[PDB]
């Protein structure tokens, strides 16, 4: 999962 | 062997400064040193008060120093006293809650969120009889508020970020000024970050590095006449603080001093301070992971970097003889046991055997390791490796052979049959070098003749392969019984339980063994033949539902099991995932519950031996026969040793290599790497505490010059964190009595919404409160103390009205109550944009791209999305990732209507927006906020209000962390908008209209971006 | 109303959107509780519905929920003291295993509103001593007093307020493929909740529809 | 069992004869079953130079409002791993032209 | 509890116990906790009452009795001096107490 | 009412069983709610306490009389320059030797 | 407000002495005092060596001060 | 349900  | 003094803080001839967590006092004079105050836990800033008698102090608290206060230090008498009882919350980038500076009459000004709904709002607050009474500045939020001339100075966000060295976000420090006893401008804006300004004479000095490295400067009180003063090159400086004379300051480890008048730098002597005990001892449970089963009913299990081979009891205790960092142990004999030794350089494969000793450590280097295991046989071992590559190491010569590599991700989902010839494993793959999605088939892999088969379809996602004793049959699992399920919500529909076992008979012709076919009527015994053996796959017939694990035995087949449930807590607090094993008989065809709160499993190679950690977080082991019969593993018997410089070293390489090893671009990796490495290392040995090795690690992530270069977890302090008792009311000193100033309510009806005093059927507001659990609060009582002391219980308030009206009720003193407070603030711009779109507009606000952003923009979505206008307020949005997803709802647009024979219109689509839409959004709104703004203009959904956004756009998946249980994180996703390239980053998103929230617009308690937005749909509702 | 006498209906309120199927009578014949079918607007996407209730005595309504969700299944406690209801308010999304997607599963979660202003939850063992109930009647923004009940969120049907427990009907997350093609009965379980002893087990399964006496 | 043969030769079909440029989608209805076999192979043929939504003989129903929600998602980013492929923005999102087949069955 | 001793059963299922000098009417979860507001020294709680428990409070210059109403809050503390106590008890319908002192008596 | 157990078990913790149904025993939680207290008042309240049983114990009641009201103010101007309990003991210690006799130890 | 001096060791111009259950050093000379070491536990002996440079301590720990270490 |  690619949080930002 | 020297200390890392660090944020000093001047006064005449002494010089305070911090220095292994504790406070130092410095007499330039004299040259000598002393601690004048120690176990607090941990301090990072402390400031002389006017007089230079007091001091104010910030001391962090919490394993991972999650929670913070503040303590006055009277160098007279040597008192000591906390002052506030907020328990803020803090992280390594954010630590909110700190001194902001002194007012003229010489009080103390700190900055806190301790009661606002975000933590960006950290609001400013003069501090009255020590702690007793606190009133607000109503200035907006600040870091730094310093005094000129009768001129109040303001500095936003002005604190340091080294973790972004080059900085030029919208977040970005900056200075305002009062120029009319009320109104204020702003002066010091440069493209990059300023911190820590001070004003010596008639000059704000602060440091910035747009030159390309950390430089003091200074400018009138009118950000005028710049001037570049310093001209480091080997660390940048940090922590300015004055007396009015001369300016102090702290760099690579020292503290410094420049003298406004001769502009002359100079290096304070101060020598070697202290040299605590370098052999530790931990508790092996506090930093345990990799429990395995192992024979004789012995266990293995990792921790802090070591390994052991143990009994359930943790009686008989073995260490693995090996150095520093051990990534995984797994059985592979009788007595021997493999494991995967970790270096600088990288993975390599290990064995070792408990009983005679012999520990050859092999050097053929494996990469970055991720999956290790041993056939049954310990003949060789499966490894998987970052580079997406599956191999079988031979566990005697040493030789990696690569079997095959994947190009989407890591194949960690493996398992090899019993007669060690065949090896399944998940192969994650796409059909496009761009597909949104990746699909994983099951492979599997021959010893004898070396191929690679399909075991399954690249249609969806299959795993968790598995054979059978015999090793007959392949069984594994799938996501593809697909079936919707209902929202109970919004109009959607999610495949919540589409889990369902199938198995493919390696020898064709052979039935599927749980069909119970008779023998007699069938011809099995054939001969091993795996082409297109995917298409003699066949299902198991159990329900579906949401399996990890499958374990085909005798007669029956272990499944886990894990019901359906929220995301919140996994996604904010790592809070494991609730599982259950269950037993399918295949004569019965019978289900029953074999354990359940189960939050992992672990099986032997025999099948014979279960070991589970359950939801309490211990661990226990019972047999599978008999799994009534289960034993708690103890492991905390035997302390954990180890050396503070050797893990410290440890830590930084690791810390380092993965810093260089994740980051996006590999290019920019090799370089700023291989020219940031020694010079930080060398300030590894002045480190003493975690929080010394964090400000050498943090600096040296900075330097990769982006966003997303966290530090969490890890264990710096063993004292407890701050309590701090909430009843979600605000407070204010009235005589010597305190007034419910406010008392924060959202939605009555929903739950964790309102100042638990609600439930008595009385709003709080106006009522004055006499005593809590019978002591007196008031002039002379903190009332914040006694409530911290009652956190997490139920205590007798009392408290009075208008009239004769005297209440006595028990109320639940909460721990916290911030998200009353942010669902407060959330119905009030709700119903304010009501009330001033004259019943026309909606409103919706969005806290963060995450769990709680999907929660908050439904939760509103639903009753706003028809009105003639909207306003996605998405101002403080701390980021995510499911922007895209708010965004295909918003994308929708209403192109029709159902008319029925009794009711009202439908609207199609259902979630549809009726009207106009306005985007709100400030600087303190990133990441996925950086993304969903630009899209909001990009896609045109309407106009986007407010100011430049933070300017992070490079996310991050951490799968590694270090052995003190720290979690690092390393920007290594790059985002590419269509037409923009990667512009967002280091910069931010630029709304249509920039509407300034000036210091003066929070005095004058008006929202001027809140009301631009509602004024403005107004105007485009008139056609 | 109907009277049972005379046969003279008299109307309460009417929906402009649904109709009002869902309603409860306390014990004492004085109050009425019931789903009000709501929208904000003559063309939202979505109805909202807000548990109403209507005193017999005074002839006036009162709301007991507010308008921002779905509440429902109201039931009266025998010495009529306090409304339980339920409600899709405890918003958390769950995962989509295929689509990126997320959906709410389990958000339902029971609640309750004591008659009477001054009166805590019942189901927080307040000890009486440290309270001091015995007030009166008064609906007025009983909706401000409300609060839940220590239960797991899930997908509840219908609550049954008993002595020194709470029945609650449960509906574990399934497809609907069968639901919609076949007309297939959806599945519960009835589950029981020991206020004293904070603990659920189960009382009945394979329920596909439940009733209960008067 | 038949439904899914016609399905997976059609798509076969589309492959082949446009050499591997184009995806292929069938909603035999717009109940759950619709649902169903959209998101079935709307997730291994949204990534191709075109798409092909072929909804004959759709039976109805009344999801069709949100199938149409996700072919309306735009492509216009993408994620750069250090590792791995690039992911498009958003998920859902069909990477090029659209074009939908219909006849006299659908309604 | 480090402190902890004295702890005995009341009405309507509470605990009353006395710790570090101090006493305290809770229940068996220890959520609701009333202290008895004296000052220091409760040598001694006894339930004496539905809502009423009688303690014995020590000073320099001895032990003396005292009756708390844990509902209302009256606290009429004696003043008749009792000399050391080492036992204490009241009756069943609290209208006496009895007392053993260091001189021997039973009173 | 004799209808409610109160007991200690020998690993120190509290339970409470109805004495109808002893199987259903609970845990007596203390430790919820902090205790709250003052250095300087508690060593005051100590040392006066100490004190009285030196005297109010000593063998020779007589000599008790003397030594007590001859040593009390003196080491009682100690206590406030007392901040931890090994400050007190020292206090308390040196005025118990005062009656110059063996055995008055502090444990 | 004034501490509880005490066990005091001497060596020239400065003076070793308890404080607080922690170990201070004084200079006759300045006038100055600081707080040499602590957190270790309760200290009630403190030797100076002879070179006057190093320090023997005696520590306890345990609730009761029932064990102690040098 | 709104089937069409
Ligand atoms: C073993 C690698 C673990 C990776 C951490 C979580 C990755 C999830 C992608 C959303
Ligand atoms: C009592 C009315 C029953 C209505 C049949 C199903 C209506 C569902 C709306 C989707």
């Amino acid at each position: 999962r690619v949080r930002k | 062997m020297p200390n890392l003094l660090l944020n000093p803080d001047i006064h005449g001839d002494r010089i305070i400064f911090v220095c292994c967590d504790d406070l130092w006092e410095h007499d330039l004079k004299s040259g000598s040193t002393r601690k004048i105050v120690s176990n607090l836990g941990v301090i990072n800033n402390a400031r002389f008060f006017p007089d230079g008698r007091k001091i104010a102090i910030r001391v962090m608290r919490g394993s991972s120093l999650n929670t913070a206060d503040l303590y006055f230090y009277n160098g007279e008498n040597g008192e000591i006293k906390r002052i506030t009882y907020f328990s803020g919350k803090s992280t390594g980038r954010r630590m909110f809650t700190d001194v902001a500076g002194f007012d003229p009459d010489g009080n103390l000004i700190i900055s806190t969120d301790a009661m606002q709904p975000f933590s960006s709002m950290t609001c400013l607050y003069r501090v009255e009889n020590d702690g007793i009474n606190f009133v607000p500045l109503n200035l907006g939020p600040a870091t730094h508020i310093l005094f000129a001339d009768g001129r109040r100075v303001i500095g936003r966000n002005t604190f340091e970020l080294p973790h972004w060295k080059g900085y030029r976000g919208g977040t970005r420090g900056k200075i305002w000024i009062e120029v009319n006893s009320g109104a204020f401008k702003k002066i010091v804006d440069m493209s990059t970050h300023v911190s820590s300004p001070v004003i010596v004479g008639h000059r704000i000095y602060f440091i910035t590095d747009i030159d390309g490295f950390g430089q003091i400067y200074s400018t009138d009180l009118d950000g005028k006449d710049l001037r570049k003063h310093t001209s480091f090159t080997d660390y940048y400086p940090r922590h300015l603080n004055t007396d009015g004379r001369r300016i102090l300051f702290s760099k690579g480890g020292s503290i410094y001093i420049f003298n406004p008048d001769t502009e002359k730098i100079e290096k304070i002597e101060i020598g070697d301070l202290e040299s605590p005990e370098d052999r530790i001892i931990s508790i092996p449970s506090k930093f345990a992971e990799d429990f395995s089963p192992l024979d004789g009913d012995l266990i293995a299990f990792v921790s802090r970097g070591q390994a052991f081979i143990q009994d359930v009891s943790g009686t008989y205790v073995l260490k693995v003889p090996e150095p520093l960092r051990i990534r995984y142990v797994r059985r592979g004999g009788d007595t021997k046991v493999a494991f995967i030794h970790g270096t600088r350089e990288g993975d390599f494969l290990g064995i070792y055997d408990y009983r005679t000793g012999k520990a050859e450590k092999f050097e053929e280097n494996l990469g970055n390791v991720f999956a290790m295991g041993v056939d049954r046989n310990g003949k060789f071992a499966v490894v998987a490796n970052d580079r997406f590559e599956i191999m079988t190491v031979d566990l005697e010569t040493g030789k990696p052979t690569v079997i095959e590599r994947s190009r989407e991700a890591m194949i960690t989902d493996f398992t090899i049959s019993d007669n060690s010839r065949f090896i399944a494993y998940g192969f994650p793959l796409k059909h496009g070098e761009t597909d949104g999605y990746v699909m994983q088939a099951i492979h599997v892999y021959d010893m004898e003749g070396r191929k690679i088969f399909a075991a399954t379809t690249e249609n969806s996602h299959d795993y968790a392969p598995a054979f059978d004793a015999d090793s007959k049959n392949l069984y594994y699992l799938s996501y593809r019984s697909l079936d919707p399920s209902p929202d109970r919500v919004v109009l959607n529909f999610s495949f919540e339980v589409v889990s369902k076992p199938f198995v493919i008979p390696l020898i064709p012709g052979s039935p599927n063994p749980t069909k119970l076919v008779p023998r007699s009527m069938t011809s099995e015994a054939g001969e091993y033949d795996l082409n297109d053996m995917y298409k003699r796959s066949s299902p198991i017939n159990v329900d579906p539902g949401d399996y990890r694990m499958i374990i085909p035995l005798e007669s029956s087949i272990l499944i886990y099991s894990v019901p359906v449930h929220g995301e919140f807590a996994a996604y904010y607090q790592g809070a494991p995932e609730k599982g259950v094993l269950l037993k399918y008989d295949v004569k019965t065809r019978k289900v029953t519950e074999v354990k359940n709160n189960l939050t992992d499993l672990r099986l032997s190679a025999d099948r014979k031996t279960v070991m589970v950690r359950k939801d309490d977080g211990k661990i226990y082991t019972f047999p599978l026969e008999k799994p009534e019969d289960e034993r708690t593993v103890e492991t905390d018997k035997r302390p954990l040793v180890s050396s503070i410089h050797e893990e410290f070293l440890q830590m930084y390489d690791e810390a380092w290599k993965l810093a260089r090893d994740n980051y996006w671009n590999e290019a920019v990796a090799k370089e700023i790497s291989e020219r940031i490495y020694e010079k930080y290392r060398n300030l590894v040995p002045l480190c003493k505490t975690r929080y010394d090795l964090s400000n050498v690690i943090v600096e040296m992530q900075g330097e990769y010059r982006t966003s997303h270069s966290y530090e969490m977890g890890g264990t710096f302090t063993d004292k407890d964190p701050f309590r701090s008792g909430r009843i979600a009311c605000d407070f204010k000193l009235d005589g010597d009595h305190y007034v419910v100033a406010k008392a924060y309510a959202g939605d009555y009806s929903n739950e964790g919404e309102k100042s638990p005093i609600f439930e008595y059927g009385i709003d709080p507001t106006g009522y004055l409160i006499e005593d809590i659990d019978g002591e007196t609060v008031g002039a002379g009582s903190n009332i914040y103390r006694v409530l911290s002391e009652k956190a997490g219980t139920s205590a007798r308030i009392r408290l009075s009205g208008k009239g004769g009206d005297k209440r006595d009720l028990m109320i639940d003193i909460l721990d916290d109550d911030r998200f009353i407070r942010y669902r407060s603030w959330v119905e009030a711009n709700r119903r304010y944009v009501h009330e001033r779109s004259k019943g026309t507009i909606g409103y919706i606000h969005i806290p963060d791209m995450g769990m709680m952003g999907l929660n908050e923009f439904y939760r509103l979505f639903i009753n706003e999305s028809s009105y003639q206008g909207l306003i996605v307020d998405v101002r403080f949005n701390g980021g995510g990732f499911v922007s895209q997803l708010i965004i295909e709802k918003l994308m929708n647009k209403r192109i029709g209507y159902d008319n029925p024979r009794r009711g009202t219109l439908s609207p199609y689509p259902t979630n549809s927006v009726r009207g106009k839409i306005i985007a709100i959004t400030n600087e303190y709104a990133g990441s996925d906020g950086d993304i969903f703004s630009f899209s909001f203009k990009k896609l045109g959904l309407g106009k986007l209000i407010g100011t430049r956004t933070w300017g992070g756009v490079v996310g991050i998946t951490p799968k590694r962390r270090l052995i003190d249980g720290t979690v690092l994180t390393q920007p290594e996703f790059a985002f590419w908008f269509r037409d923009a390239g990667f512009g967002v980053e280091n910069y931010g998103v630029d709304p249509d209209v920039e509407i300034e929230y000036a210091p003066h617009d929070y005095l004058s308690g008006k929202d001027p971006q809140i009301d631009y937005a509602i004024d403005a749909l107004i105007e485009e509702l008139r056609n």
